[PDB]
């Protein structure tokens, strides 16, 4: 937390912008108006995203990632979620 | 108490004839000590005294000065000038503060009374040395432009008479409308240095003493 | 020093949006920190401080990151631009205790904007800016003199337009010759925070302070 | 008299002077002229002509 005010003196945004910044950093691609670095420090299990505006670059909040192994099960869950949401969207398509 | 802050405010600009400094100057005739007033935005060069401090600077600021407070209250009382007749007035420029002495002179003995102008009392300074600011803006920048509009109305009178059947006959009475816009255009490049010059108080006390009385009244 | 202060005197007056007091500010942020000489006409911000104060303000306001003092003054020279009409650098109307009043959380968690602050002094009403102001007075007064003599000459021209004029008169309005004594009288007697000062001398100062 | 406006003869001074002279004559004859305030978006705005042309 608290990773919001770090830009408050830097670019002088307003509050709550961090919520949208985080949401669009989580969603596919970078922010439409916010620069982000998309990487992963496997050595430290840590993620970070950027925030630059008004003629100077700065460092937005970051993910203190936690390493939990067994990628197989979580990948299976993710792909099952993909297939199920495709199926429900197709059902909505045919009903409509 | 208004004899060193209000009456001092109601004192027209009149640069006292100092010997070293060319800064703004005027001294107020009081029964409660001589009063300077120098308004130049953010380094007070002001000389204000009461009976007590004039008594002190009589008894200790000069090697030979037996003149009591009443002596200097009379000297200032027997003074009619924010200027110098030569009470000999002289300047010893030791600081940007206007060294403004009113000697122990009453048309006679030039008894010793010298100055090191202190940073005067801020109560009688900040109250009525900033009044120049808003009073001066609100009065000058409106009345000067209204007089320009009086020019414009008289030029409208000229032009509508001329088009109504009062055509020009000679160059002496040939004067088409003159506006304040082109006037400012030419003045800021030609007559601005002539009329932006505090100097030694030569133009500072003739177009600006009554102007500044209007300033302080406003 | 010289070029900062001289170009600052040449820098147009800036009215930082504070809505509490009146800010007559001069901004020239090129080197030696942010030379934002603000003056509320009752307490000057001698804010020509070097980049050290800029870094101090950057760090005192970023509680878990940093803002480079060079970059801090650079983007404050970009942050004051959406302020002369954001992080509005509001300051209290008090003429003796001057603290920036930027009181709003830009984070959801507490944060504020503040510059280095100075208070009133007994010696703050006789340094520079009433010399250009009093030069504006002389400029406007000599302009008055020229306008006035042109008034008088033009009115004597108008007297010719009385004997040589043919203006339609319905008799509901009469125009008198332009007097001179009552003219000077009205110029003296009849016609006559810090907000009025600043919005009155935004343009006339730079146009006259050149001397 | 029914109008909200005295500008027609408020335009030319000669006809206005003649009209007021005639009205004074009619007052001498004993004719009492009366004028009404009429609807006008700019109001009646009296005395443009009719200030002393009313008995």
């Amino acid at each position: 937390e608290s990773e919001i005010s770090q830009e408050a003196d830097d670019m002088a945004m307003e509050k709550g912008k961090y919520v949208g910044e985080l949401r669009k950093a989580l969603l596919s691609g970078a922010g439409p108006a916010d620069v982000y670095t998309f990487n992963f420090s496997k050595e430290s299990c840590y993620f970070f995203f950027e925030k630059n505006l008004k003629d100077v670059s700065f460092r937005l909040g970051s993910f203190n990632l936690e390493k939990v192994e067994n990628p197989a099960e979580v990948i299976r869950e993710l792909i099952c979620y993909c297939l199920d949401t495709i199926a429900e969207n197709q059902a909505k398509n045919e009903h409509l | 108490m208004e004899e060193l802050e209000q009456g001092l405010l109601m004192q027209p600009w009149a640069w006292l004839q100092l010997a070293e400094n060319s800064l703004l100057a005027k001294v107020f005739i009081t029964k409660q000590g001589y009063a300077l007033l120098v308004s130049d935005l953010q380094q007070v060069w002001h000389e204000q005294v009461d009976t007590s401090v004039v008594s002190q600077r009589a008894k200790e600021l000069n090697k030979r000065l037996t003149a009591p407070p009443a002596a200097f209250l009379c000297h200032l009382d027997n003074l009619l000038r924010p200027l110098l007749k030569d009470a000999t007035f002289s300047c010893d420029c030791v600081a940007d503060a206007l060294i403004l002495r009113v000697r122990s002179e009453l048309s006679g003995l030039p008894f010793y009374w010298n100055f090191h102008c202190m940073l005067a009392s801020p109560s009688l300074v900040s109250q009525h040395l900033i009044r120049p600011l808003m009073g001066m803006s609100l009065a000058l920048q409106c009345q000067v432009r209204e007089l320009a509009t009086l020019l414009h109305m008289k030029d409208l009178e000229i032009q509508d008479y001329q088009e109504s059947g009062a055509t020009l006959i000679r160059d002496r009475l040939k004067t088409e409308p003159f506006e304040e816009n082109s006037f400012l255009e030419q003045f800021m490049i030609e007559k601005l240095p002539e009329a932006c010059s505090i100097g030694d108080g030569k133009p500072f006390v003739m177009n600006l003493q009554d102007l500044y009385m209007a300033v302080t009244t406003q | 020093m010289e070029e900062l202060e001289q170009g600052l005197l040449m820098q147009p007056w800036a009215w930082l949006q504070l809505a509490e007091n009146s800010l007559l500010a001069k901004v020239f942020i090129t080197k030696q920190g942010y030379a934002l000489l603000v003056s509320d006409l009752q307490q000057v911000w001698h804010e020509q401080v070097d980049t050290s104060v800029v870094s101090q303000r950057a760090k005192e306001l970023n509680k878990r990151l940093t803002a480079p003092p060079a970059a801090f003054l650079c983007h404050l020279d970009n942050l004051l631009r959406p302020l002369l009409k954001e992080a509005t650098f509001s300051c209290d109307c008090v003429a003796d205790a001057l603290i920036l009043r930027v009181r709003s959380e830009l984070s959801g968690l507490p944060f504020y904007w503040n510059f280095h602050c100075m208070l009133a002094s007994p010696s703050l009403v006789s340094q520079h800016l009433i010399r250009p102001l009093m030069g504006m007075s002389l400029a406007l007064q000599c302009q008055v003199r020229e306008l006035a003599t042109l008034l008088h000459m033009k009115d004597l021209e108008i007297q010719d337009y009385q004997e040589s004029g043919a203006t339609l008169i319905r008799d509901r309005l009469k125009t008198e010759p332009f007097e001179e004594n009552s003219f000077l009288e009205q110029f003296m007697i009849e016609k006559l925070d810090g907000k009025p000062f600043v919005m009155n001398l935004q343009d006339l100062y730079m146009a006259v302070t050149t001397q | 008299l029914f109008t909200n406006e005295d500008n027609p003869h408020g335009n030319d001074s000669a006809k206005a002077s003649r009209a007021r002279t005639k009205a004074g004559d009619l007052r001498d004859t004993g004719i009492f002229l009366d004028l009404m305030h009429l609807k006008k978006p700019g109001g009646f705005d009296i005395s443009l002509f009719y200030r002393d042309i009313i008995s």
